[PDB]
């Protein structure tokens, strides 16, 4: 049984910054890939961005610069740095641990920006 | 009013219409074996030996029926002082059909239609013997009237049975009954069954059978027949571990189709009753093994691949088949051995706003060679499942059991002792 | 001026083209039997011809082969000479008497015409006897030939000589009659003609590969022994015919009912003779689809179905598989794969009265069509308007049945016609119904 | 042989009532349909009415609401009642059994209405 | 550097998992033939691999086709704990070797692969022998470890090779390589290559192979085996031409079946590519010869027949068959030697009003002898007075037509049929030119 | 390549007469058989009459007296003499040359009779 702890969300004004963090404990087998999905209010779930275990990054949005992905190999955790916030990214965020056999999902973090 | 009695040597009929003289012949056919049990007073099996000994001719007619009612075809044979009538009409019979002497409403309440009619000289005119044999759309009756001296039982004698009539009716039959005509009266008749045997028959110089010997009654008769003259252990390993099929099932968390869960099952006793009591599976197919015969074999390894697919894409899980799920998600080898099972999971994984935790692949450079999945990660699109969705779009849980044979001594087999 | 003589042992040719030496071989083919009559002249073709002559001044110079010997058949012609032998196969319109004027071909034939073949080669001809064997088989025309010295003699020489192949033409035309062609003014000459038959010979090849002796295998018992050692040193009886299927009942019933209510009769467990069918008047329609009328007595089935009714004269064509019409889908529908026969004949003299015959009705309106081999009997008001008919007629409420009318003064196409259709079927049961059998 | 017996015709003054009946004997398979037809000297067979085994009554236009049919299931007979007769009804009537096979007709019943 | 030495009596492994005792058994399988040269270093159909070092310096094996990340490559890693087997298309370097422990020098990165396996490692004065063989998608590893005295070369003795693993991989393999784990060093190993042979194995009473003899080494061994004891030119003709098969097909006019056209073909080069080039034939069946081998035989004379048949009756054309056209219109001999082609023509030979233009005979006094044609229009006599006039009563007229509309379904649409008949074992053949 | 020339068709009143004629030029091998087929308006095609090369005639309809076939051996042509025309013969006609290898067909002629 794996646990994906999510932290760092909340209310931020326009142009602010925050640091989302997902730590995967439990099985989280060696050939893991860690991703972030976005869920808009009552809408389809699209993908924020994925980081692999060989440091390769695949962003699924023309959003480079906005999200930046940092990896912790010692603890095998993934951190998303959020900067230059605009109201169109107001959506909850989950992290996705594909592992190697059984993919998982996070609990959820509320990220809100308005002015 | 039953009783049992011994048949002695009775019930021998000319096998065919061929004439022979002073030559012993060997035949393989249905006969009533020597010294068997016969009942004194009804299933049909393969043929019947019937006998009676009353002089009043109260017995008249056998009612052959498969349903014994007006529902299905029944043969009715009626006999009177002038004629015999054979009908295939499905009369509405009663509990105790019997003649009145002359109304026939007692025998049957009502009549209906049929497609046969036969009329001839009556069967009857002392002991009367009949042999009834139905085979390959042909009903054959053999008969004989033998005058017996004042005696109790079937005489110590021999009398052949000559053919009476063949009818090409071509209907199956299983039962028959007895008719009586009326004041108090007494009836009594003997009934015996036929069996496939081998007989040796002796013809005299006029063509009439005079003696016969069974070929299995006793070793002396076996000698007479052959000389053609008248002068499993089951063992299995002691391990009692139950195979973890229940853990794979009802896990309340099935992975995405693009990353299907693979589990290896070995060194246990595999039981597939959980397969049937689990749920009313929508799809249950097997390729290399008969689904009903999974309980009687020895197996080396078992593989279980579990995933979730759309309702209309379940057919895409098949060896040698094309499709997006087939070519970019999961492909089975053309020589794949095992089974595929699929059940609906609409009441489990259909969120009111939609469930997006399941995703599938649409874009890839190359096809997927069997037994490998893609992990690298818009080339991947999430699923959508809602209760409002109709059939063909609700989520379905699909599990494939990959099997292998012709390997080291099998361990997963203890379904039998 | 014919004559007869003895063939002796002549006319053996190399059957094929394989070299052999010092081996005794057995061959089955057309040959001239030993010691047979060969007509001596001064003609049918059959299976082949052995032709032998001795006239050394080229008096004999060719042959004409053909079937009917006119333009109606191309006539093969072989002409010899000193320069070049010539073979033609053109469709010569044949004259009454063939001969070369010496050399116009007009007396042989009128006009040169289409010929896909033509051939020229070294002259065939070379006290000397010339023998030829002509035969055409499997669309090939083979000519074998040989010549030998001889002392002056009036009959075939005693001795032996084999015949080597000369030509093998791929012509493939039929020939049944041939005629020679001499070189004269009157005169006469001599030649011998014999006919080949199938036989089995035993040929002996010497060391150099040439046939030097041969023995027949049917001439006399001694030759049969030589061949064997392979060395040179209606009654029909059947049960009496009693149970005839009654067809004179389904005919001349005098009451065929209506087309919408057609009687169906099932015939089984009897012998069915179809001859009596042709004992009635010539039939307006006699059509059999799945069975040839000649072989009905030869092939037999399980049960027969007969349906008889009366329809109009012009509606006869509508009674067939694949047809559409008021009588086709509302009164009697036939299956596409129907196997059986249809008979129809006029009955105006028997189903028409001056006042009017209206006992023959037919369906006119129906909600839907009819499945093949179905009938509808119920009579209810056919509702046409939106409002209910309520079991009464009136506006858009018409009865479904209409009555036909026949009077003797009417023209062709409307007079009543009796139609009887016979349908046959097979199933998993004994046939029990077959035709009369001698 | 199927014989149908017709009775009840004759001479009746204008405005009277007549009582025809035909009883069918012979085969008469149960799904039977029996009707009545009219024919006058010089005119063809004109359908009067019909009843099927469903006991449904069907009548033609010239006789609207003036002739009626009753059916006897016990004897399986047909009774036709004429009411409000007029001289146009002067014609012999034949009752016809549709049955399932060869059709049987009647011998006729003389119905005369004149003043 | 390389060197050479003799295989001696080495490389014998239990062919099967079947127990036997005190019985000499003959097997036919892949082995390393006796007294052969095996290369000494300082794939084909199998590998015999051998080494003798003690420092565990030797480890791992790479198998593949390209030694690149474009194709799957077997990888067998060994360490003191376990043995790891993978099938991943690694990006191998020029001289892969274990760092000792990173694998980046062995290869760049991991990628697509299915089989991952872990077990007790094979490795444990000592010599180690292995036999690797791949057959029908199965990869079998046999092993043996022997205590060898102080000897430079392979010892003179016998040692059977038990099975170790059997994997269902199925990868196309052409080459393999061995890795080292190191500071410079030196080590050696012997490699030999398998061949198909026949052996005679001797099992003792305990079930272990003790000796075996090669059946094709020297005549003495051949005698031991049989006794079962231990004591191009082508001269085709010069003519080049083209058989007008194009004219037989696409003629836009086919004859009715009761008068079927006949065309004789000879004196040309028979090329049959155009046949398959024509159309997706509904039926194409050859009886006396295989349809693929028409392009390398020679025939005396060939015949082409062409007509049109209702589709459901196409099966009616076959030797020894019955039917109206089988016995009345076109009879094929029982000993037919040729091909039959039949293809749909519903788009060309049908008309809404009814393209009749095609007749067939169904009444005929006698059965047709094979390869006959009948063209008479005389009115069939049924057995009565001569109806020279007309069919009339019992007499009948033959030759009904056909009716083709686009509305008819399959089984009534027209099909064009062409039958090729061949001539064998005759005068010198002429129709063959597809080869020089 | 075979050309069949047809001539003699058209409009004729009832009871008239005309002479159809078909001449075959081209290959038309010697043992030919010629005939005439009838096509009624939107119906099947029936065989009017056939003449052989041995002058044998086969009329496929009970119609003698109406058609007569004459043969021209010198030009190898066939004439159909039409007398006593009746309106049920109003149909187009083709001639049919079976030859020996592959039969042929004509183009078509309009024959019409009415009153």
């Amino acid at each position: 049984q794996v646990q994906l702890q999510e932290s760092g969300g909340g209310l931020v004004q326009a142009g602010g910054s925050l640091r989302l963090s997902c730590a995967a404990s439990g099985s989280i087998f060696s050939p893991n890939t860690m991703g972030w999905f976005r869920q808009a209010l009552g809408k389809q779930r699209e993908g924020v961005a994925f980081i692999s275990s060989i440091a390769s990054t695949s962003y699924w949005l023309p959003v480079k610069g906005r999200f930046t992905i940092t990896r912790d190999n010692t603890k095998n955790t993934v951190h998303l740095q959020m900067n230059s916030l605009i109201p169109e990214d107001t959506a909850v965020y989950y992290c996705y641990a594909v592992d190697k056999s059984q993919d998982y999902w996070g609990q959820g973090t509320q990220v809100t920006v308005s002015s | 009013t039953q009783s049992y009695t011994n048949s002695f040597t009775r019930g021998v009929y000319y096998p065919d219409k061929v004439f022979r003289s002073s030559v012993l012949h060997s035949t393989q056919d249905l006969f009533l074996p020597f010294f068997s049990n016969v009942t004194w007073f009804l299933p049909f099996n393969d043929g019947v030996y019937f006998a009676s000994t009353e002089k009043s001719n109260i017995i008249r007619g056998w009612i052959f029926g498969t349903t014994l009612d007006s529902k299905t075809q029944s043969l009715l044979i009626v006999n009177n002082a002038t004629n015999v009538v054979i009908k295939v009409c499905e009369f509405q019979f009663c509990n105790d059909p019997f003649l009145d002497v002359e109304s026939e409403f007692r025998v049957y309440s009502s009549a209906n239609n049929c497609t046969f009619e036969y009329v001839s000289q009556p069967f009857l005119m002392n002991l009367r013997e009949f042999v009834f044999k139905n085979i390959d759309g042909y009903f054959k009756i053999y008969s004989k009237h033998t005058p017996i001296n004042l005696e109790r039982d079937l005489p110590q004698g021999f009398s052949a049975l000559e053919p009476l009539v063949d009818l090409p009716i071509g209907i199956n039959i299983t039962r028959f009954q007895t008719l009586l005509a009326l004041t108090a009266g007494a009836a009594a008749y003997y009934v015996g069954y036929l069996q496939p045997r081998t007989f040796l028959l002796k013809y005299n110089e006029n063509g009439t059978i005079t003696d016969a010997v069974d070929c299995a009654l006793d070793p002396l008769s076996e000698t007479k027949c052959t000389l053609k003259s008248f002068t499993s252990i089951v063992r299995f390993p002691n391990i009692t571990n139950l195979c973890p099929f229940h853990e794979v099932f009802n896990a309340t968390t099935f992975a995405s189709v693009y990353a299907w869960n693979r589990k290896r099952i070995s060194n246990c006793v595999a039981d597939y009753s959980v397969i049937y009591n689990f749920a009313p599976f929508f799809a249950f197919k097997c390729y290399g093994v008969s689904p009903t015969k999974l309980n009687d074999l020895c197996f080396t390894n078992v593989y279980a691949d579990s995933f979730v697919i759309r309702g209309n894409e379940v057919s895409q899980i098949a060896p040698g088949q094309t499709g997006n799920i087939a070519d970019y998600n999961y492909k089975l080898p053309d020589d794949f051995t095992g089974c595929v099972i699929a059940w609906n999971s609409n009441k489990l994984d259909s969120k009111p706003s939609g469930n997006y935790n399941y995703l599938y692949r649409l874009f890839r450079k190359s096809k997927l060679k069997p037994f490998e999945r893609d992990i690298s990660t818009s080339p991947l699109q999430s699923y959508g499942f809602r209760p409002t969705y109709g059939v063909g779009h609700q989520p379905y849980r699909v599990v494939v059991l990959s099997f292998e044979l012709l390997h080291a001594p099998a361990t997963v087999c203890g379904p039998k002792k």
